[PDB]
């Protein structure tokens, strides 16, 4: 009956709309913005080429193979673009679908984009807001993390890597920005911790909040984990752009020289 | 010291129930040549064991989790001490043997304000950046990101084994069952099925994450075999002046 | 034997340890299905694994683990086994178990309850012995209210012996009887003491057993009225009324006394209509006049030694007579074949209090099964755990030969070649007892270890020749390690220039003296000069073997190296005893003189919590004794419970911990002295 071109179009605008308009409205009422908007605000207009857009996760256990929880892309947007003319690779984690938790497909797409970046000789920008790892997938998710870690340690000293966290990163995900050369945060809407306040209360019984235990102020004033804090998303992206202008592309290349007056 | 001698005293070293601890130094003594082991900073960060021993006459570095101290969870001092030992051992062409029994990291605000992310990254980097042959044995448990940190398969591991008492999971069984099946209350059904399906190495063994499930009494011989094959190991990595370790 | 004869189909063994293993082995030989029972802690025991079916019974504490009547009966009903072997101990002599088990048409391998009840009470058993025309203690059993009565009984029943006083003993009139003066003295003293406490001024004269020796007769009898005696045993070497070494044949008694004891034991067993196996215990004095002591109607721990002399198998014969088959061998068939000696090896320190029990885990365990004329009865394997709930028995070694000297020599060889690492044992005490001067000649009494060691066990005192041998062996071992530390692989980039040392000059600190040694190597032979004394030591010098056989100038020695340090310390097990020695070179010997002696302070009596947590339960009570290694209390933290062990034994001054209390790091819990 129906053709395949209409099915391709349907898949396409499901991927563009993410997890739905109500979840996007909730995201915008939370005070922050979406992954596509972040990418459009970080890169030059019309320079973004999304890679490997059609991906559906492979997990038939625990009754999550139904059509009610099929999401192309699977909570991450990956691609390549240009800043002021210089090529760069970017991934942005999507909190809308399944909370941005890592799966096999999520890790596979990130690993592919990192491999392409290391081959060409271009830097990587990561935009992070992930709830941790999937429990439904189980052991398959942990492996994904390890793969990412390997790539990070493989690229250290070869290409510059930048991490910017815009949401509540938790679990083993927090170890990916740590291996990155520079880590920037956003005030009042960004956290970092291995263990949440509830397990802390259960075990060592201190009353803490998410801001006091993983907030930007904590990681930029007393722990030395982050390098800079920015007021909101837009100015954070502007400062990311000019900081990118400072840096070179790879260790083969010399330090950039700009026309000066 | 024959390379194929058996260690029957390791068959019941690990207690059946998971709330009781055991000495990891006993296993190391039983496995290494002539039961001689030079230990490094034994009185500092007792949560982890690092040291020098010999297998079939060849010098080997040893890293192990200590379930007797702080349940064996990773820490600040443990991470730094293990990282420096592993870095020297890999820089001077010395093979590595690790014995993993770890539930995670120490919780608390003191570890969070002290920068435990940086030091955990230090240990992860040390393990992932090593190029000498390395062998991992999972004795009882390896939960979460601690499993990936402590010389996992996917960090370019060489040989990985699991004892029949090993269980590998993203987290504890109770937490998993109460964050998977939450909408509908379940009594003894979901818990029992999850325990009988995931409290064992099989979900990791079916995916090739561990090479084999071996009997404890044959551990040493198997290790002595792997090193005998792994001495010819050479890898290539992209050119680089020096790397940026998370110091 | 022919297994084609109709016997039982399934046997359930209601015991644990080495007796369970022995019964399982005999049942497997006979071609019978075997069922085992075990505690929760004993899930990995040897008897559990050898048996075809094992059924858990419950917890670890044996007070309600191996004596659970209901659980054992339920296991019997579930497994459909028609016979049970209780071994020795536990429920082997239990009337309630037998009466409960007889209801379900299940046979009992053991004597009938009539024998058990007739042996339970001493007065009626003595009356039966009087009826059974078997001699007893000829002691007077009447009344002596005045000294003339004492002298009258003295001249009537004879007066070479110590006095008794019916109700009262141990100083209450206890006099050595050779003359009437001690009759009068014991009379007045015992009368006064009784008027104070006992109330009976009467006196008795029980004939002496001075220099006693314990004689056992093993009796086997079917239910058709046939009984056999199986020679004798001597079990006179004891500590805390527990035997350590036994020998089946005895040089004390001749053939006629042996026959008399056998006939009396057979008559006594026939008088009660006995079945299965049992033992009759006599005490013999210095004049070979046996006196009845008791009758134990149960299989004995020291049974197999008699086996080695007769070739029988007690377990299979008793399981056969349990079904009603008459016994085969006649009285004239039984004979004596050589000599046999058995030694029980425990898990206990033989230096402190003469056998204080110890607990731990077996790092490694080996037994000399390849040595000639040696059999081992054990219920442990490497990795086994010694628990505080059970008997600390490790094994029993049985050694047989053509005569006594061959058996003793083979036992010494077997003792020297027996590896137990992980716990403390009593190998040294047995090894020293075997080579005792008055034990070899045959002058064994019940007070052997009491008067041989007035001040307790102090190890083996080694003579000057043995001291020189030990020093030479230690020096040769030090040099062997130093020479092995030089063998590297070929580098071909920076070659290793092997150092050349003509001879090694050593200062050897042993006990409280320092000796000077010159050691030279000529391949596999070491020439050692100890204070001008020349010795030659030859060996394979396999540095990884737990045993090391050396040949010091002709004499073959077996040694073990238990510990070794880079500072010159060694622990050498030699002739069964552990010697700590310090080894240094000249240069270090003069350079160590200028080193200030750092005073060392240790407490080992204060318990500190290493990590914060909550004390789940206190496992000790003030005013008690704790072994070295026994856990005192358990503290949980992060869902894991940590056992806080001990390091010594002392008096608890005070207890600063309670169950359910939360404590932090370094908190004071228990203070000892
Ligand atoms: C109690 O709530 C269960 C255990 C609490 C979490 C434990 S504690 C140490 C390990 N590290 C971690 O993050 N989880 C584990």
């Amino acid at each position: 009956a129906t053709s395949v071109n209409e099915r391709i179009e349907n898949k396409r605008r499901t991927a563009l709309l993410g997890g739905g308009q109500r979840r996007i409205d909730a995201q915008h009422k939370r005070g922050k913005l979406t992954a596509r908007e972040r990418i459009s605000l970080l890169l030059d207009p019309g320079s973004f080429v999304e890679s490997d857009m059609f991906v559906e996760h492979r997990c038939a256990d625990f009754g999550m193979a139904a059509d009610k929880n099929k999401f192309p892309g699977d909570s991450v947007v990956t691609g390549r673009g240009r800043i002021n003319g210089r090529l760069v690779y970017v991934f942005s984690q999507d909190f809308t679908v399944f909370g941005g938790s890592l799966s096999g497909a999520h890790a596979q797409k990130i690993c592919k984009i990192m491999d392409q970046a290391i081959t060409v000789g271009a830097p990587v920008i990561g935009l992070n807001d992930s709830g941790g790892a999937r429990i439904q997938e189980g052991v398959e998710s942990l492996a994904g993390y390890a793969d990412i870690f390997l790539r990070n340690v493989t690229a250290s000293g070869v290409i510059p890597q930048i991490s910017l966290i815009m949401g509540p990163c938790a679990g083993g995900a927090v170890y990916s920005p740590a291996l990155t050369d520079f880590t920037f945060m956003v005030k009042d809407t960004s956290y970092l911790f291995i263990t949440g306040p509830d397990v802390v209360k259960s075990v060592t019984n201190e009353d803490v909040t998410q801001e006091e235990l993983g907030g930007a102020k904590t990681h930029t004033t007393m722990s030395g984990v982050a390098h800079r804090a920015f007021e909101n998303d837009v100015d954070a992206l502007c400062n990311l752009r000019d900081f990118f202008n400072y840096l070179p592309l790879s260790s083969q290349d010399p330090a950039p020289v700009r026309e000066c007056h | 010291d024959p390379s194929d001698r058996l260690v029957p005293e390791l068959d019941t070293i690990v207690p059946l129930e998971s709330t009781k601890a055991y000495n990891m130094v006993d296993i190391i003594h039983s496995v290494v040549d002539e039961r001689e082991f030079f230990e490094i900073m034994p009185n500092y960060a007792k949560n982890i064991i690092v040291g020098f021993a010999r297998m079939n006459g060849r010098t080997v570095g040893i890293v192990g989790n200590q379930p007797k101290v702080a349940s064996g969870c990773l820490d600040i001092n443990s991470s730094v001490k293990g990282a420096r030992f592993v870095r020297f051992c890999d820089a001077f062409n010395i093979p590595l043997i690790t014995f993993v029994d770890v539930p995670g990291f120490l919780p608390g605000t003191a570890q969070e304000y002290g920068g435990i992310i940086r030091h955990g990254a230090k240990l992860l980097y040390a393990f992932a950046e090593a190029t000498v042959p390395k062998v991992t044995v999972i004795t009882r448990k390896a939960y979460g990101g601690a499993y990936d940190v402590m010389s996992s398969k996917h960090l370019c591991g060489d040989t990985n084994y699991a004892w029949p008492t090993a269980e590998i999971a993203v987290m504890g069984a109770k937490g998993a069952v109460e964050i998977i099946f939450k909408g509908h209350e379940n009594v003894e059904a979901a818990q029992a099925e999850y325990i009988e399906k995931f409290a064992n190495p099989f979900p990791a063994a079916v995916r090739g994450f561990v090479d084999d499930i071996i009997q404890p009494s044959s551990t040493r011989a198997r290790i002595c075999c792997d090193l005998d094959v792994l001495a010819s190991k050479k890898v290539q990595r992209p050119w680089r002046k020096h790397a940026n370790i998370p110091l | 034997y022919d297994p084609n004869e109709k016997t039982f189909d399934k046997i359930l063994v209601a015991n644990r340890g080495e007796i369970a293993c022995r019964v399982i082995r005999t049942c497997k030989k006979m071609g019978i299905k075997t069922v085992a029972i075990h505690s929760d802690v004993d899930a990995s025991s040897v008897h559990v694994k050898m048996a075809d079916e094992a059924v858990c019974v419950g917890p670890a504490p044996t007070s309600k683990s191996y004596l659970n009547m209901d659980a054992i009966m339920e296991a019997i009903k579930k497994t459909r086994a028609q016979a049970v072997h209780p071994g020795y101990g536990f429920l082997s002599e239990n009337k309630e178990f037998a009466r409960c088990l007889a209801a379900e048409d299940v046979v009992f391998i053991g004597p009938d309850t009539h024998a058990i009840q007739a042996m339970g009470d001493k007065i009626e058993s003595k009356l039966l012995a009087k009826k059974a025309e078997v001699n007893t203690i000829p002691g007077f059993d009447g009344v002596v209210k005045d000294a003339e009565e004492a002298v009258r009984i003295a001249r009537e029943i004879g007066y070479p012996v110590m006095i008794k006083a019916s109700a009262g003993g141990g100083g209450k009139g206890m006099r050595i009887a050779w003359d009437d003066e001690e009759t009068r003295d014991g009379f007045r003293l015992s009368s006064q003491e009784a008027a104070s406490s006992f109330g009976d001024d009467r006196l008795l004269i029980e004939k002496f057993i001075d220099n006693p020796r314990h004689i056992e007769i093993q009796v086997l009898g079917d239910k058709h009225g046939n009984a056999l005696w199986l020679n004798e045993r001597e079990c006179s070497i004891q500590r805390r009324n527990q035997k350590v070494v036994e020998e089946a044949p005895s040089i004390f008694l001749d053939a006629e006394t042996r026959r008399a004891m056998g006939e009396q034991a057979v008559a006594l067993a026939r008088a009660v209509k006995y079945s299965s196996a049992g033992t009759v215990e006599f005490l013999v004095d210095s004049k070979k006049n046996f006196y009845f002591l008791e009758m134990n109607t149960r299989l004995q721990v020291e049974h197999p030694v008699t086996e080695c002399i007769t070739g029988l198998d007690l377990v299979q014969e008793m399981i056969r007579v349990a079904k009603g088959y008459p016994l085969r061998h006649k009285q004239a068939d039984i004979r004596i074949n050589g000599w046999a000696v058995e030694c029980r090896v425990y898990a206990e320190d033989p230096y402190k209090s003469f056998g204080l029990p110890s607990i731990g885990r077996l790092s490694q365990y080996q037994e000399p099964l390849h040595l000639p004329g040696v059999r081992v009865d054990s219920g442990i394997q490497p990795g086994s755990d010694i628990s505080i709930y059970y008997d600390p028995m490790i094994s029993k070694l049985i050694t047989y030969g053509s005569d006594r000297t061959e058996a003793l020599k083979r036992m010494a060889d077997a003792l020297d070649n027996y590896v137990i690492r992980g716990v403390t044992h009593n190998i040294a005490l047995l090894r020293e007892v075997i080579i005792n001067s008055r034990f070899v000649k045959g002058d064994i009494s019940t007070k052997f270890l009491s008067d041989v060691y007035p001040d307790g066990f102090k190890g083996h005192m080694l003579t000057k020749s043995e001291k020189n041998q030990l020093l030479a062996i230690a020096s040769s071992l030090f040099v062997a390690f130093q020479l092995r530390a030089q063998h590297f692989q070929e580098n071909s980039r920076m070659p290793v220039i092997k150092p050349d040392i003509a001879n090694w000059e050593l200062s050897v600190k042993l006990h409280d003296k320092v000796h000077t040694v010159v050691a030279s190597n000529n391949g596999s032979v070491f020439s050692v000069e100890v204070d001008g004394s020349k010795l030659n030591v030859t060996s394979t010098w396999n540095l990884a073997s737990p045993l090391l056989s050396v040949s010091v100038d002709g004499t073959q020695r077996t040694v073990q190296c238990l510990s070794r340090e880079a500072g010159g310390n060694m622990s050498i097990q030699f002739l069964g005893t552990v010697y700590k020695v310090n080894i240094l070179t000249r240069l270090a010997a003069e350079l160590n003189k200028f080193m200030l002696e750092k005073v060392t302070e240790d407490t080992s009596s204060v318990l500190r919590s290493p990590m914060p947590g909550v004390v789940v339960a206190v496992s000790v009570k003030p005013g008690d004794a704790v072994a070295e290694g026994q856990e005192i209390c358990v503290i949980e933290a992060m869902k894991m419970q940590n056992s806080m062990t001990a390091g010594k034994t002392g008096t608890v001054k005070s207890v600063h911990c309670q169950a359910g209390d939360t404590v932090g790091e370094g908190d004071l819990l228990v203070e000892l002295e």
